[PDB]
């Protein structure tokens, strides 16, 4: 399903990924972790092509997607991302930013599109701002929202680039927990998250990133009870 | 002699008649100079190397040179070829060619002014290019090149000062009319100061308030 | 008849010429137009609001109203008060005032384009507005305001061809010159145009260069 | 030593502060909490005059400040800010940074104003940065750069707004912990934070805002254990 294989990435000088390796499969939650600028978000966005590895390649289903051999729209259909600072579309209301992309790309009957957006919007919490412009949300309804939008099209993972890193403290709880059905509900997904509460608690497994390599990996209770490396253990001290 | 606005007065007519040639030179410069200045920016974004570079050097040409040159160049170049041009179709022609690059590139910075997650987000959701260009990026695109469109008008009404040097009889041309029978400079040429000034805030006013209403 | 660019090369004497006088026009206007600048931004900030008002208005005035009807109003408007003043001082009186407005504003924008903050923490620290501006606001909106002023000049450098129509001999008066002998206008004024936009790109190379040094 | 006195402010037509009092004596941590745009901040800032009170009155060791009946800059030198997003000097060296406002302001000497900062320096442990320039430095090393600066100052009182919330993660607890020193050397500090830890480590009394409003206060253990209000324990709720 996912399949990142030793990865680069610079921009210019930076070099950001060296050597980076991910597989996830079906219904599991991976969960990325690691001090600022250690690539985390980056490797994410390695996997619907919103970065270019310098080299390595990424697979998705088994198909290599960055040989520019493929239609990238057909995959980007499939692997949704949920941003930290949630770009909405601003001049549309709420149900609009949810069908847009269904009754454009998907081609669906509008009546179909604005009733699954519907139950979207019911499922988020959100059914009473459907005609509502973004700019009259919350943060945590605006996350709401592009995670709604985000699940219309259906796709089969989830990526998450820190969507609660941009939100006010009282705002937080509200997008996780939203996050943590998604996966009580099998959805497979990539977290990107400095919300350590959420890889324990929902995480199948978490990754422990430093200076654009993967130093550790394991479940949870690995990482943040018995982490065998030292730089795990340090980042864990100073994070907890 | 010593200054004399009063024995102005008769000659409003005059001051009307340069007025409304301004404005109707002015509007229909930059709005031909906004069409061809869609059509450039357009071939900017041409994947089709040649034409962007046609393009860009068109741009580059005409913002990094002087508009007097080219109304010149227009007028009194292409006298040699068995042409005479009118006074007003050289300006009009001069203008909205200046016009055209300055908003060429008015266009690309609306576009580049669009943060990029909107892009990003349209895209990951499974969109074109095309798709998030029509529906997402353009309808944004265009409400911050509206107001720089607007604010492209007000500095072309000063540029278009610069067809009186051609004998167009716009507003500044009027002070040579007038003198040729008052032997007066001065006063005319302030009468005409007052006027680009009124004119400028007004427009001014305007077009701020249409931007706070967007 | 039809293009000879040969028939121009004998003039280059005459282009090299009105590029120098181009050069020395706008250099000194632009130089004058600082200095005028910088004391009328200072009046803007007096809080005597007599000096304000009049700083404002001269400002407002000067960008808001065409640069030729300045040039003229200098050049004729000054005659029926028995004033006969050369092109040059006229040319370079007209670039300079309006060169001073929009450098005024340039300077106002430079200042207020430095973070707040720097502000707030110069007085958090017991500073005086005076010794907040000394020490830490003035010392930014410097490295603000030199690449907006280098921009200045290459703006000015086009807008100088204006002195042409008063018969100052700059680079874009040399196309009658040399008609005037030729009956060739076309390919004089390619020529001119042509060394105006090699001047703009030289000069903007050079600043966009300097900008980054200096950031 | 400060009496905010039922203070007001709006900015045009939002009102931010609808009547607050704060009194604090020498010695006090006093840690103000709440969710966003309750005011926090805008109280904080009435207390050295970065805002100005549209109605009530705020003294500082009895004398009132906001009359314009005072020497403002005096005042401030008593009542130290350290700001969320650091505010260094960027054209000054950090030592450079600490002596600029007791050389121009107190008129100290310059080798006993380059001593005091060597001093703050080893205090905050950025002595081997002291020729290097804000731009090379962390974000916790700048703020515990401003930290120093402030200190320089030698105020009575020193104000923290949200001093950690631009900071990554790794990087939160050596600020944290360069302020509880502080509190454990008797400094007098208001500060306002999203960080619960450190008024439960060293807060004397936290203060609850919500809607321009002080709407509860008490000891930590009392605001964190055992809070009365509604709004206090909904916050708490999103927030602990
Ligand atoms: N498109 C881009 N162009 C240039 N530089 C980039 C780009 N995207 C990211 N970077 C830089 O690459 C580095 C890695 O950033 P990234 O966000 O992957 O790290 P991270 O581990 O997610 O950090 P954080 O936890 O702070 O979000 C950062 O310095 C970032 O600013
Ligand atoms: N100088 C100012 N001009 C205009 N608006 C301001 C100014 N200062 C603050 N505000 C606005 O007043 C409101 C109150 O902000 P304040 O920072 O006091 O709340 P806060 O409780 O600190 O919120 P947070 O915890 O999110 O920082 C904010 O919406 C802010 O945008
Ligand atoms: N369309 C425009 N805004 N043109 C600006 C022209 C600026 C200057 N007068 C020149 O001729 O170079
Ligand atoms: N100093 C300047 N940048 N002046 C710009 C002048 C713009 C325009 N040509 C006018 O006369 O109004
Ligand atoms: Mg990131
Ligand atoms: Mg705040």
């Amino acid at each position: 399903m996912i399949f990142v294989n030793d990865v680069y990435k610079n921009f210019g000088s930076l070099e950001v990924l060296k050597g980076v390796t991910l597989k996830v499969n079906k219904g599991e939650v991976v969960v990325i972790i690691g001090p600022s600028g250690s690539g985390k978000s980056t490797l994410l966005r390695c996997i619907n092509l919103l970065e270019e590895p310098t080299k390595g390649e990424v697979f998705i289903d088994g198909v290599k997607i960055n040989n520019g051999k493929v239609n990238i729209n057909k995959v980007r259909q499939k692997v949704g991302m949920v941003f930290q600072h949630f770009n909405l579309f601003p001049h549309l209301t709420a149900i609009e930013n949810i069908t847009l992309a269904p009754v454009k790309v998907k081609k669906m009957n509008k009546k179909e599109a604005e009733e699954l957006a519907v139950d979207l919007l019911a499922k988020v919490g959100l059914l009473d701002k459907k005609d509502q412009y973004p700019i009259k949300l919350s943060g945590g309804q605006k996350q709401r929202l592009a995670i709604a939008r985000a699940l219309a099209m259906q796709p089969e993972v989830m990526l998450f680039d820190e969507p609660t890193s941009a939100l006010d403290p009282e705002m937080v709880k509200e997008v996780l927990n939203v996050m943590k059905q998604l996966a009580n509900e099998g959805m497979t997904m990539v977290v990107v998250t400095h919300e350590m509460g959420f890889a324990r608690e929902v995480g199948d497994r978490v990754i422990f990133m430093d200076d654009g390599v993967i130093v550790e990996e394991g479940t949870p209770e690995e990482i943040f009870y018995r982490a065998k490396n030292e730089r795990t253990r340090e980042f864990l001290s100073k994070i907890l | 002699m010593t200054v004399d606005f009063l024995s102005m007065v008769k000659y409003t007519p005059l001051f009307i008649s340069g007025l409304i040639m301004t404005l109707k030179l002015t509007f229909l410069a930059v709005t031909i100079g906004v069409l061809m200045g869609l059509f450039i920016a357009l071939m900017k974004m041409s994947s089709i190397k040649p034409i962007k570079l046609v393009a860009s050097s068109y741009i580059e040409v005409i913002r990094g040179t002087p508009l007097l040159v080219q109304l010149l160049l227009i007028y009194n170049g292409l006298m040699q070829f068995g042409m005479n041009i009118p006074a007003f179709t050289a300006g009009v022609s001069a203008l909205a060619i200046n016009s055209s690059a300055y908003v060429a590139e008015i266009i690309r910075a609306g576009i580049q002014a669009v943060d990029p997650g909107q892009n990003e987000a349209a895209r990951s959701l499974g969109m074109t290019h095309a798709m998030a260009m029509r529906y997402v990026i353009i309808p944004q695109a265009i409400k911050n090149i509206l107001p720089a469109l607007g604010n492209e008008f007000i500095v072309m009404l000063k540029e278009s000062a610069i067809v009186s040097v051609i004998g167009f009889a716009d507003l500044t041309r009027q002070a040579d009319i007038i003198q040729s029978v008052t032997y007066r400079y001065f006063e005319p040429y302030i009468i005409i100061a007052a006027i680009y000034f009124v004119m400028t805030l007004t427009f001014s006013k305007l077009l701020s308030l249409f931007e706070r209403r967007l």
